[PDB]
Parts: C-alpha cells; structure tokens; sequence
C-alpha cells in the first residue's frame, strides 16, 4: 500500500543520482562492471586504464548500512542484467554451494530470456549477476563457505559481487587478491543532512538543523539508523526518546544540583536514576564533556586542574569497574556502583555551567578507526613477515619510517621516473597498492603524508598503478 | 566400607540437627499441603540436600522413585535439558500415582543468564501441575525473577548443640574414643559444617585404628585437617610483637615451613586474635585492618610468598607503635 | 494459591505504569497501525514484555492467535530454526485490516546466538510488508550491529517510587489488605525498581504475617535490617562497628555480598550526611565489593570497609 | 532348570522389536505360568508390560520363578543372526548368570549357540488399578498405524476423542490442520476389517507423537490393536498374543 | 469458494511429486478453464509450467478466477496421506487465508479432512509464446531418463547435437568421456516405442546434470517425452497429461 510501508522501503534510492555519498566507489564499480564484458574478450589479463581488468568478481565492504547492497542491486540492474541473489537466510554450505549456484555460474537466465529478447537494448540481458550478500555472516553451518566462494572467485563466468561488512578480517583472508575490493565509507554530513531536507520536506514537517547535526552525531553515519529514527516523529520527542544522553549529560552537570539546597531537592537516588536513564552512552558522554565547564562547587583552595585530576581519576577506576562487568555479564549486580565511580562522581567534583555547547562523545569513532587501523596493519604483517622477522607491534614503531623514505620520497624529488625503483623495492616485500596506501596512511605527527599524496600530479599516480598491473611477484609458497 | 557422608545420612525430618525453624513450616507445608516452590540455599555442609530428600521420601515413600527428578550441575550444560528434560517431565502426567511432581536440581547456581530464564519461563509455565525446589550456595548468583518466584530458605549453620549431638550419635554406632579437647577442637574447626566433621573423623579413625580403641588427641586432627594450632599462632604473634627482625623472621619461616601452613589461615587466625586485645589508640586498629586486608587480597592472587610475609611482618610491628 | 503477579498482570496498554512518552508512543502506535520493528531494553522486572503483549493484543484484536509468533529462551531459537520456521511465518497469507501486520516476539533476544542472529537480517527486511519484529532483551549490547541499526531502539527507565507506591496502592485497594505507611516504605527501599519483585515480596508477606509491616518484610526478605547497618555505619567508636558486624550480621549467618549490598543501598539513603562523604564511603563500599566478587569474601575485608568507612566519617 | 522351547524363531524376534526403543534394559521373570516382564521409560510416562504363558510354547519346564535382567539391543542383535525355519530354544540352570540361547533345524543339523550377558537393576513396581474404561475400542493395527504416523507430521501433539459413536483424531500445527473421523461398523465379510467401540461417558485428550510413535512399532505382533481411553487414568494400548499380550500404558499431557 | 474433485488421489500426488525437487513454492491459477501454474526455479534456470484442463476433474465450479500460493513440501507432507481409493475433494472459500483437502472413500464414511495454509508470492506471472523450435522430437521416458542417469555420472554438462537424422548426447568429465547415439525408427508391434524427429537444423546445445535429473523425475506421469531444441531458445521438455501438460523450460550453458 501507500501508508503501511516502512520509511527505509519507501524513500529507498531508485536510480544512482540518489545514493548519497560513496560516489567514488559506486563509480569504479559502475565502470568495472560495464567493461566486464571487454575483460572477459581478453581472457582477464589486460588490465585496461584501472587496473580493474584481471578481477573476476568485486567486493563490497564497509560500516553497515551505508548503500552496499542498495548500490549493487541499482548497477547490476541499470546495466540490464539478471539479479541472482543468496543471503544468510540460506543454507550456503559447501556441498549446497556446489549443487546450486556452480550449476547456475554460467547458464543464461530464463527469466531474462523470455522477459524481453526481442527490441535492442542489451546484450548482456541473459547474462547473471550473482551477489552474494553477508558473506561475513556465514555461522558455523556452512561448512567450508568461505573456501568455496574463493574458488568461484576464480573460473567463474558471470559477474559476481560480494558483500562483507568487515573485509580485513582473517576468516575473509582467502580474498587476498582475487577479487576487486572498493571501501565504502561513513557519508559526510552534508550529504545525509541533504536527503533528511528532501524526505522531510516530502513528509511535510520542519526541523531544525541542530537536531539534524545531533542526530547525525548519534547514529555516527548509519543513513539507515537516521531514517528509522526520523521515522519516530518536536522538543519532547528529541528530549524524552531521541538524544536522552544529551540530556542526561546536561542535567547531571548541572550546578545547582550539588548545592544542599539542591541536592536535598534532588536526592542522589536522582542522579543514579538519571544514569540508569541509558547506561550505555552516560559514561562516554561524561568523559567526554566533563572538562568543559566552569565550576560552581570548588572547595575553599581548589583550583580547576587537581579536581579535573580527580574527577578523571575516578573516572580510571569506573573504567577499570567496567570492564569487570563486562567481563563477565552475570555480575550485573556491580551496575549501582559504575553509576557512582564512572557518572556521578567526576561531574559532582566538575559541576557547574556549561561553556559552550555539548558535545557528542568522540570515543566511538576513534575506537572504531582504531579497529580498522590495527586490521590493516595485521594484513601488512601478514604480508611482510618473511623478510622483517619483527613483531607486528615492532613493525609500525620502526620500519614503516624508513619505508615512506624508501617508497614516496623519491616521488616528490625525482618526478616520475623512478616508478621502477620502487616497483623492485616494493617487491622485495610482497607489497601491493592497497598495502602501498596502507602504509602511507599511517604516517602521524610532521610527517602526515595525506596532503602530500593529493598534491603530486595525477598522471605520476596512473602511470605508476599501469606499470604496476603489468608485472607481479607475489608468490611465495 | 560406605563413607560416613552416605552412611549417616538422614533418612527422615526428625534426623537433621539444628534446622529446627525451617522444619516446622515445612511440616506445616506438608501436612497442609500447599507445597510451593523452594528455594534452598545456605553454607555448604548444612543438610540442604539431606532435607529434601527426606522430605519427598516422607510425601512419596515408594513412589518416590517414580515423581522424583534429581537433576545436577551442568552435565554436559546445554540449553537442550532445561528446553525437553525438565519440559517433558512437568508437562507430562505420571502413571498410577496422585499429585504433583517434584523436580530438585542440584547446586543450581552455576547456570549462565539464558539457562535461568529458559528455568524461569519452564517455572512460570507449568506452575499449576509441578512444584520445583531448587538448591544453592549463594542466593545472589540467581536471577531475582527466579528468586521472587519462589519462596527462599536459609539454613544458618549448625550450632553447638546440634554438632555435639551428631558427635554423641556417631560415638553410639562406632568403637571409639575422643578426648574432651578433641571435640572442642573439631567444633571450631568445622565452623557449622557436619560434612567436613564427617570427613575428618572417619579419616582420623582409620589413621589410629591399630586397637580399635585409640584416644583421638588434637595433634593428629590438626594434622589430617591441615588447620594451625593456637600455641603456634600465639607463639608467632608474641615473636612478631616482641622479638627484634631476624628471630621473628625465622620463627615465621620455620612456623609455615616445618608444619605445611599457608599465608591465608596465618593472617585469619592472627586478626581473629587481635580481635579481642585492648588497644590504646584506635589508629593502630585502622592501619592493621587495612594493610592486613591489602596483604590478603595480593595474596589472593599469588605473589612472591616470602615478600608477603615480610610484609605482614612489617604490618603488624609497625601498627603496634601507638 | 495464585501469584499476584500473574492474576493483576497488566491487559491493557494503559494499565502499565512507569514511562510515559514511551507509553504513549505504543499507544499511538497502536492506534495508527504502523507499527516498525522495535528492540525494547531496559532493566529486569519493568514491564517489557507486558508492554510488548499488550501492545501485540491490541494492535491485533481477534487475530492474536493467527498472526504472532512469540519465541521465548523455552524454545529452540538456534539456526535451523531462523531459517525454516520464522521465513515459513512471514510468509504466510493473512487478511488483515488496513493498518495492521503480523508480529514477531523474541524474547531475550541476547541469549540467541550471533549466527542466528545473522539469518534473520534478510528475512526481516524482504518481508516488511507483513511482518515486524519486535525483540525484547536486556542488554542491547549483545544485539548484533545490522539488528541495532535496523530496528528503533526503546530504553525503559528504571520505576521511581511514586509510581511503584500508586500500583502498591492500587493492589493493596483491589485486594483489602491492612497495611502501614512504615511497611510501604520497606517495600519501596527492597524493591529498588522491580515491580514484579515488589509484587511478590507483598504477597508474601500477606500470606505470611498478614499485617505489612516493616518488622515482617524485612523477616521474610531474609536480609539484614537497613536500622541496623546504618547504626553500624554511623557508630562513632570503630569497635561498637566492628562488634556491631561481628555479633549481629557474620554470627547470624548472614552472606557478604548481602552485608555489602545491605549497606550500599542505606548509605545511598543516608540524607543526614553531606553529598561528598555519601559519595567516597559508596566509593569504598564499591571497592570492597568488587574485592569480595573477586574470590574473598573474608571478615577482614568487611572490617577494613568498615575502618575506612569510619576513617572517612571522622 | 529353565527350558523354554519356541515354536518358530520370529515370535520372540518381533516380540522383542515390539518395544526396542522406548526402553534398554528390562527384566524377565519366568515362572511356572510364563514369562512376565514390564519397564518404564527414561522419561516415566510410557510403561510396557508383555505376559506370555504356556500356551504358544512347545516344551517349557520350570522349578521356581526367575530374574533376567538383560539389555534389549544385544539380545535383538543376537537374534538377529537366526533365519525363520529354527526353532529357538532357551535354557537356563542354577546361579543363573548367563542366559543360553539355541537355534536348531531338524532337517539341517545347525547348532547355533549364543551365551549373554546379564544386567542387575531391578525396579518392578507391577500394578493393574483400573478394569472399568470409560471408552474401549479395536480397530485393525495397520489403519490406526497410518493414521498415527499421517499425522505425526503436522503437530507433536495428537488429540483423540471418542463422541457418540465417533472416534475423532486431530492435529493443528503450523504447517495446517488434519481431522480423521472413522465410525463402527462390524464386517461380515472379514472380521480383521471391523471397528469395535463402546462408550460409556465421552472422551477427549492428547498425547504426545513420539509415544505413539514408538508405541505403534508394536503392530507386527497382531493384526488388531485395543485401545482403553478414561480421563485422568493412563491409556491403554493393547497387543494381544496367542498366549499372552503387550500392553502400553500411556499418560495424557495438557 | 471453488470445489475441484479429482477422480483419483494419486494423480494429484503424482502431479506434485513430479516437480516438488526443482521447485519449493508455487502460484496455482485457478479459472474456470482449469488449473494453471507456473515457477521458475530457485536458480532460475529451469521454469516449470503445469496445465491440467476441466477434463481431469470430476466436479468443477471455480466460480471466479483465483490464486492459491501454497509449498510443495506441506502439500506432498498431506498429499501421502491418502490411501489409493479416495476421492481428493479440493476447496477454498471467499478471501482464502487457507485450502481445505478432503478425502472421502467411496464405500465407508472415513473421511479425512487437512488444511493448509497458503503462502503469500508476488506474481511474476510471465508469458510464454510459441516458437518455432528447429528440432521437435519425441521418445519414451523410459530411455531418456535411463540416458541422463547414464551420462550424469560423467560429467556436469551433458552435449545434445542433433544432425543429419541422429540424436547425439555427450559427456565429457575428469575420468573419461561417455557418448550415445540414437537412430530414429518406428515399431507397428509397440507404438510405445519410437524414436520421432523433425529436423529443420542441426542443433548443438549444452545442459546441466543436475537439472536434467531433476527434469527425468516427471518420467511417471506418461511414458513419451517430447523435446523441442532450438539454437538460441531454452529447450523445451513436455510431459503430456489426458487434459494437460507439464513443461520444463531449461536453459542451455555458454561457450
Ligand atoms: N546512500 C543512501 N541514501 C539513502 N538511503 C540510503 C542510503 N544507503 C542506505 N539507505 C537506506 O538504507 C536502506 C537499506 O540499506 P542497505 O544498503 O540495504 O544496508 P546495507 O548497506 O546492506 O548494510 P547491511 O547489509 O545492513 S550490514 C535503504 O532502503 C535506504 O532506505
Ligand atoms: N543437618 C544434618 N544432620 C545430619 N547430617 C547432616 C546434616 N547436614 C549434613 N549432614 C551430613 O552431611 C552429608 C552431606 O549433606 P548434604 O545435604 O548433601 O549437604 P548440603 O547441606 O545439602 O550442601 P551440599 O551437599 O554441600 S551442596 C549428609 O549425607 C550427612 O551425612
Ligand atoms: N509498569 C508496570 N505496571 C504494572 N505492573 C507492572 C509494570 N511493570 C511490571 N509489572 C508487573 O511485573 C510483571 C512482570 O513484568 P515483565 O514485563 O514480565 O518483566 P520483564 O519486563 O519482561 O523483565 P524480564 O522478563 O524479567 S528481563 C508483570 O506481569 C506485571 O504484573
Ligand atoms: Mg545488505
Ligand atoms: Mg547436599
Ligand atoms: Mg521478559
């Protein structure tokens, strides 16, 4: 119907003008799957102008729900293709591997043959696209899922698509190489703000842009995370279910809470109440934001340094309570005391007016590329370990400076002849591209080298990646 | 050639010791008949299972063997057994028999989250033709669901009359003798555990049984049980109070080294000592708690041994300044 | 004999007390008919099934029996599972009324493993059509990240205590029991939020001793009495609150963590003292504690909280 | 002292794969009369119990009665070594701790000799309570086993009711429903075709699909089964036997 | 709403046992002409259309046009009720959330009464126009099937050509290769057993084994299947009923 359906389904993209950011990806993805056709002519040997001639299949990877399957369904049909989708939901086993879908690797669609073969507009019409989606969440049921799907990787016959949330992990190992694997990323915000400003001003109701901003924050990216949230609907509802932790943030910062004429009026069975209000954003938030404030409560001879000092004391020790909890969930009688020694203890010692404004926490995102940062550098270990013979801890710590002196220093002096030199060098080690921009990546402190690879001229970089697809030495076995 | 455990087991209400208010409202529940969920739980070696088991022999008498399900601890712990043995047995009838069943498990507090509300929803199901009466250690292990749907008991540990009685009947069905102080001893030794008083005489008995009718001294318990003597934790504590550093460092040394004693009882029975002195300043008290008490929880955690009891050392010479 | 808590369990969605803007979304919800999938979590013994049952009736009048599959941890929730049964469910033709859908219960959703948990992405986002989920769990931590971002995520705040004191009140008028004040209060301070927990202990002390009162909950609570901590709390010589522990609460019999979490609950209660001493003794009291879960649950640990409790005090 | 002779050797072969699977270790007791044996389940809900005189026997000899107690899975693979012409023959002596077992064809001297092994765990409990059933009735062993095992499929749980000369089965599942409704009417034709009722008070209740399951593995015996219904009383299934019977007990669920 | 009554009951479980391996759920069209039902694989690769006329029922009143989404497991779970002499008696009323299955015996009242609850299927209900296929033969099932049980333990793809009045099905796998060659003929004595071919062009087409042995399974409903090979068109494999037909749509492998 027109009423009944979710807001996700309903405003969902239809063409490839709407998929709000991650044009770059869905761009090389575009053009990998439309000249497809031209590789397989070639046998898959003549990478042509990308690089992207010998992958068989593709790989789509990244934080979840961000456009990877919305985006591989919208290319594989706008090309005129067949869609042949498998999911989690079924059984993807070896010997259901084999049985099913290797049968139907190279045949031609039914469906796509008697849907329309008679006016022409393609090709391509009969031919399969086959995604397999959530390919990360095979369970321990599919026996030999992942050895299997890198072996379709190869021989196969038809584009297929892959789609993982989590590519760096070790189990998604046997991709290493046969496969073309684009990133997709957390969309900026101007790109999610916009498509809010379009869905709300189809649904005919106006917010304001600081609720928009905050609750961006919130959902840290996830488009669909916002839609559904947006799909609750304005201050009770941004105050009493949306942004509760900003609210506890604010009240248990308050000044006058503290004073005894407050606190007799606002007991601290309040406050541990306000925690438990949601106990798993209040302690980040209070980090957060619990140096920002110009107090009210110092005692007679306190400066604001030695109670920030205690209040982030206590705040070690909340840390060190909560990962005993978690440790192990059947403690959950511990949860009263994190209340105290995480929540209310710092912000009574630092209560007082807020400076500016509240501010999400930060800790997520830097956990997150944290995460993702120590995956890559697992991979480069895994690839550099038989001519290092150092610690994957040891490698980031001393050999990677040296590296940037080896790998992209000659390129800013010498120009864009020495693209052979490092070829050999980056050879010695098994490296590739990707672990090529991998180690570039890294480099904190004064020698950031993300405004100094844009700088350098396009055509060194193009050069450089179509001499690299020529020659390999990547077998060590 | 059965243990004593097993052997002086109670067979009926009327032979479990010291439990006297928790055996009145359950013969109340008995001879009432309104029967509800229990929950049993206490210090280990108290007659938890003793109790019940008695009590659903009473109910049952031959039948018992048939309405009865004693279940265990994890036994292969799947969610499988709560989700079809337990769920058959309370939705199934029984045969040639009138009442409702009665499933017991053993030491139930070593299940996980999930296991407790798989066992809370059974519980909450077939609540009308099954009562459940489940065992445990420790009443905060438990889901407070599971706990509020039951009625709770706590059987506080046995006292002195109750112990010297079971002593008096274990003397009447056994050749033995036992000298006045041996008792004594065992009593505050066991701390209310008839179990461990059932290990430790049998042991005991088969250590002296060259006649048959050997006196049981103290020495020989203390050795069987492993537990310090009194005179050898006074004679420490004088030394440590008194004597200069290399004379209380050595009979320290040599007191846990010549007889098998661990850091741990060393510090109880030494604060359970200065307990009762008449300390002058209370800041000697404070300090000789709180380092005691940091000094036990490093050693819980096994440290260097000989640094610790330096460290005990130091403590209680340093406390003893005011 | 009936519990009280199964005999005056909520029907209607007006019925529960406690939240109020969450309530009075599942009552527009429930009104509208458009209904999303939706995890509720929140603390034990609050209201979240209940909400969820109610909700489900009346979203779905003389249909509750056709159209909703309630899954609890008593039944088999594994992968076979997920994928037969569940997919065969929302799959099913039913005529509904306009606005309304079929509904899927899964109750405490954390207990079901992550590869169950990763089967029913597909299958609840092809078939929004007809079918919305609706997971209950205490925990959304251990609720994988497509779940979390698929599904609005509902908070139920802990009950505060004129809430807790009107549903007493409330039972207390539809059942024509004598009750005091003193005994409310004791119930209020036991049940630290847990209405079902509330519920039950009331009833039991009406069947037991008939009169509620504070001398019999806290008999049939079987833990120690709050007048008595705090007079060990607030003593003024550290021997009376070192005799007091020993005398009164270890003779007894009385477990650590109950000792702990006994005098965590009266000090948090303490309005006499300032804010900041009620703060550090929780701070120590919190750290004894945590010594005690670690293994060591010895009388000395309970001494040393109770000389620095008195160290601080002075 | 004990010798029982059979006269054919798949009697006690389909005797024991009556009630293989509910139970694994059951006690024989011998006596002048015949061989008795009755066993519950692990779970306690069905009870077998078989009676065997003196009648479908050819030469049984006994002084006193005796215990066997013996594990069904290795007597059923013992037995299942002897062919169809033999004649299985059981003798035993005193201080019996070994049962020995023979097969013999007369006109093929095979001397085919099996000792075993006994078990000892004995709990008999033996009571008959109730001769007055509010619903009986007998129908042929093969249509009631494909009805049970037709609607074993749609549900765990088999719901049967006796109204006014109307037996009713039925199964509501999630898969769909399933209603047999069967009426009495005696055959002149052939008798082994008849269905026999009588009610008293009607009847209604369920049982579980896996007992009837394993109850119905029984039907090799006879060609017609009886089944005893009578609320808040165990059900009664019933093989009879040239000399004797098989009979489950059975109780209802909710 | 409808009321169909099959003469026997085992046709319809034949019917339904005919395909129930290629094909897990299906749209059951039902007009007043008769039955129509079409599904494409899981796979799609082989689409399944079955057809049976008025003819086949006893009694038949459909008095609106309708659609039934139901499973093949369920139904061939309750379709193996039956015994052979019952009457299946299917029926369905206004606004169907499920159909009723009955069976009734002719001389005894044992009537037993199933229901089934129908699933929901988006209708992607698409036409089928003929063509004029270049090879148009006809054999018994019987040597066909006994030909993909052969050749399918080769090999995954099994070779038709279609030359010059010969039939030629080829297998070539890992431990060796396997080759059948057919000449048609006709036999006054068995009319059972006869090869029919009219060829237009030589034909070359390469299929599944999987889909082949699943397709040999529909050999019990008749005995001759007829094949029509085109060059670019998905083989056609027909399985004639005494009021319809069932069709299997497959579509050939790549070079
Ligand atoms: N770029 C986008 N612009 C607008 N809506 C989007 C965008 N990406 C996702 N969505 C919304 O999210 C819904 C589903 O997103 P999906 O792309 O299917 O999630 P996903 O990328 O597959 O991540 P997983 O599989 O859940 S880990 C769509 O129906 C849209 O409503
Ligand atoms: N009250 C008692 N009266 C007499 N004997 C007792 C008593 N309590 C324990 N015993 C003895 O100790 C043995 C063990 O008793 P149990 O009931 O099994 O211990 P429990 O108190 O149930 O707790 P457990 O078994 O350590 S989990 C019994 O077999 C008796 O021999
Ligand atoms: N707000 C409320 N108003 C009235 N009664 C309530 C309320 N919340 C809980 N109750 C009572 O508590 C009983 C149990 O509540 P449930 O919702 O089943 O607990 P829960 O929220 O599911 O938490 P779990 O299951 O222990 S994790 C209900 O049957 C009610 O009698
Ligand atoms: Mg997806
Ligand atoms: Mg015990
Ligand atoms: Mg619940």
């Amino acid at each position: 119907r027109e009423e009944d359906k979710l807001w996700t389904v309903k405003y969902a993209p239809t063409n490839l003008q709407q998929v709000c950011g991650n044009k770059g990806s869905v761009m090389k993805l575009k053009n990998w799957l439309a000249n497809w056709e031209n590789s397989k002519k070639n046998s898959f040997k003549h990478a042509g102008k990308d690089g992207s001639g010998v992958f068989r299949a593709a790989m789509l990877y990244g934080p979840p729900g961000i456009g990877k399957t919305t985006a591989a369904h919208l290319v594989a049909q706008e090309l005129g293709y067949d869609i042949l989708e498998q999911n989690a939901s079924d059984v993807r086993s070896k010997t259901l591997l084999n049985a099913g879908v290797k049968n139907a690797l190279d045949n031609m669609s039914v469906v796509g043959y008697f849907k329309h073969n008679e006016e022409a507009q393609n090709l391509n019409g009969k031919h399969f696209v086959i995604i397999m989606d959530e390919v990360d969440g095979m369970s321990g049921g599919d026996r030999g899922g992942v050895g299997q799907l890198a072996q379709f990787c190869r021989k196969t016959s038809t584009p297929l698509i892959l789609i993982c949330n989590e590519r760096n992990l070790p189990k998604m190992r046997p991709f290493d190489r046969v496969c073309l694997d684009i990133q997709f990323r957390r969309p900026d915000a101007n790109s999610i703000k916009s498509r809010l400003m379009t869905i709300a001003i189809r649904e005919k109701f106006k917010l304001d842009p600081n609720v928009i901003d905050r609750l961006i924050q919130t959902t840290r990216g996830d488009i669909r995370q916002v839609i559904n949230l947006l799909s609750t609907i304005s201050k009770a509802w941004e105050k009493n279910i949306a942004l509760k932790p900003f609210d506890i943030a604010h009240k248990m910062l308050d000044g006058q809470i503290y004073s005894d004429i407050g606190s007799r009026n606002f007991t601290l069975n309040d406050k541990i109440a306000l925690y438990f209000d949601d106990f798993d954003f209040t302690p980040l938030m209070i980090q957060e934001n619990y140096l920002s404030t110009r107090p009210s409560v110092l005692k007679p001879g306190q400066s604001h340094l030695e109670a920030v000092a205690e209040a982030a004391n206590c705040i070690s020790l909340g840390d060190i309570v909560e990962k005993k909890i978690r440790s192990s969930e059947q403690l959950w009688s511990l949860l009263p005391l994190h209340a105290v020694l995480s929540s209310v203890y710092p912000a009574s010692k630092v209560a007082g007016h807020m400076a500016g404004r509240i501010n999400f926490t930060a800790w997520l995102g830097q956990n997150s590329k944290s995460a993702k940062y120590y995956r890559l550098l697992q991979e480069i270990h895994y690839h550099t370990r038989l001519g290092t013979s150092t610690d994957k801890i040891g490698l980031r710590l001393d050999y990677l400076p040296t590296f940037r002196k080896r790998l992209l220093d000659p390129f800013l002096k010498q120009g864009a002849d020495a693209i052979s030199s490092v070829i050999e060098v980056m050879d010695d080690y098994y490296l590739t591209k990707e672990d090529w921009d991998s180690i570039m990546e890294f480099f904190v402190g004064p020698d950031v080298t993300t405004a100094i690879i844009k700088k350098i001229p396009a055509t060194v970089k193009s050069g450089f990646t179509r001499k690299y697809n020529s020659m390999t030495h990547p077998v060590a076995i | 050639n059965l243990p004593w455990v097993e052997k002086y087991r109670p067979e009926t209400l009327d032979e479990v010791y010291g439990q006297n208010e928790v055996i009145t409202t359950v013969r109340k529940f008995v001879d009432e008949g309104k029967l509800p969920h229990l929950l049993f739980y206490g210090p280990p070696g108290t007659g938890k299972t003793s109790t019940i088991v008695a009590l659903a022999r009473e109910i049952y008498g031959k039948n018992y063997s048939n309405m009865v399900l004693e279940l265990n601890a994890s036994d292969d712990r799947g969610i499988d057994v709560v989700r079809n043995q337990i769920k058959d047995f309370a939705s199934t009838r029984q045969i040639f028999s009138k009442g409702f069943k009665l499933i017991i498990l053993d030491e139930a507090d070593a299940m996980t989250n999930a296991a407790q509300n798989a066992l809370r929803r059974v519980i909450e199901r077939y609540t009308k033709n099954t009562r459940f009466c489940v065992l445990a250690n420790y009443a905060h292990k438990l889901t407070p669901a599971l706990l509020s749907r039951c009625t709770r008991f706590r059987f506080q540990p046995l006292p002195q009359e109750a112990i010297e009685r079971r002593i008096a009947n274990v003397l009447v069905h056994e050749k033995l003798k036992l000298s006045p102080n041996a008792e004594k001893a065992l009593i505050e030794l066991s701390n209310g555990d008839m179990r461990r008083v059932l290990n430790v005489l049998q042991s005991c008995k088969a250590t002296l049984d060259n006649p048959d009718e050997d006196e049981i001294s103290d020495d020989v318990i203390y050795e069987c049980c492993g537990a310090p003597r009194p005179s050898d934790l006074k004679a420490v504590l004088k030394s440590i109070l008194e004597d200069d550093w290399g004379t209380a460092h050595y009979t320290l040394n040599k007191v846990r080294s010549a007889k098998g004693l661990a850091l741990i009882d060393l510090i109880e029975g030494i604060v359970k000592i200065l307990e009762d002195y008449e300390l002058q300043n209370e800041e000697t008290r404070v300090h000789l708690l709180t380092k005691l008490a940091d000094i036990e929880y490093s050693i819980s955690k096994g440290g260097n041994d000989q640094i610790q009891g330096s460290a005990v050392i130091g403590a209680i010479k340093a406390s003893f300044e005011n | 004999q009936l519990p009280w808590v199964e005999k005056y369990r909520p029907q209607v969605l007006s019925d529960i007390v406690g939240n109020k803007e969450t309530i009075d979304r599942l009552q527009q919800i429930a009104k509208d008919g458009n209904m999303p999938h939706m995890i509720i979590s929140g603390m034990p013994g609050i209201g979240k099934t209940t909400s969820v049952h109610c909700l489900a009736h009346e979203l779905l009048g003389r249909s509750y029996a056709d159209g909703v599959l309630e899954l609890n941890a008593s039944d088999d929730r594994g992968i076979d599972v997920v994928r037969n049964q569940i997919k065969h469910f929302a799959q099913k033709k039913l005529h509904l009324p306009p606005g309304k859908h079929k509904i899927v219960i899964l109750d405490e959703a954390d207990s079901m493993t992550a590869g169950a948990q990763q089967a029913l992405r597909r299958t609840m986002e092809l078939y929004s059509n007809s079918t919305r989920f609706a997971f209950a769990c205490n925990q959304s931590n251990k609720i994988i990240e497509p779940l979390q971002s698929r599904c609005a995520i509902l908070r139920y705040s802990k009950l505060s205590d004129e809430d807790v004191l009107k549903r007493l009140l409330q039972i207390i008028k539809l059942e024509d029991v004598k009750y005091t004040n003193d005994g409310l209060e004791a119930i209020i301070f036991t049940a630290e939020g847990d209405m079902r927990q509330a519920i039950n202990n009331l009833q039991s002390t009406v069947a037991g001793h008939g009169l509620v009162n504070a001398d019999n909950v806290f008999k049939i609570v079987d833990s120690p009495h709050p007048l008595i901590v705090k007079k060990m709390l607030l003593a003024s010589n550290l021997e009376d609150s070192i005799q007091i522990l020993r005398t009164d609460l270890w003779k007894k019999g009385y477990s650590s963590i109950d000792i702990v979490t006994t005098s965590f609950r009266v000090t948090k209660n303490l309005a006499q003292v300032k804010e900041s001493v009620r703060l550090e003794m929780i701070k120590e009291i919190g750290l004894t504690h945590m010594r005690i879960l670690e293994g060591v649950g010895t009388y000395l640990q309970l001494a040393s909280m109770l000389a620095k409790i008195h160290k601080l005090n002075n | 002292m004990l010798e029982a002779k059979f006269e054919e050797a798949s009697l006690f072969k389909r005797i024991i794969d009556g009630f293989k699977d509910c139970v694994q270790l059951v006690n024989f007791q011998c006596k002048e009369d015949g061989i008795i044996a009755q066993a519950v389940d692990d779970s306690r809900v069905l009870l077998v119990s078989l009676e065997i005189g003196v009648e479908a026997f050819q030469e049984y000899r006994c002084d006193h009665p005796v215990t066997l107690g013996m594990d069904l899975t290795s007597l059923s693979k013992i037995l299942r070594c002897g062919n169809n012409t033999d004649t299985l023959t059981l003798i035993a002596d005193n201080t019996p701790d070994s049962i020995i077992l023979l097969f013999e064809d007369t006109k093929k001297d095979r001397i085919a000799e099996y000792s075993l092994k006994l078990m000892d765990i004995d709990a008999d409990f033996l009571k008959i309570e109730e001769l007055q059933y509010d619903s009986t009735l007998s129908l042929p062993s093969s249509e009631f086993s494909k009805i049970v095992r037709d609607l074993s499929q749609l549900s765990d749980s088999i719901n049967i009711m006796i109204t006014k000369e109307t037996i009713k089965f039925v199964a509501d599942g999630d898969i769909g429903s399933g209603s047999v409704i069967i009426k009495p009417f005696v055959d002149m034709e052939h008798p082994e075709t008849s269905i026999k009722l009588e009610m008293d008070q009607p009847v209604d209740l369920t049982f579980g699909a896996k007992y009837l399951l394993d109850i119905i593995k029984g039907s090799s015996l006879s060609d017609r089964v009886g089944i005893r219904l009578s609320s808040e009383a165990p059900a009664l299934f019933q093989f009879d036997l040239k000399s004797g019977f098989l009979q489950f007990f059975l109780a209802p669920k909710f």
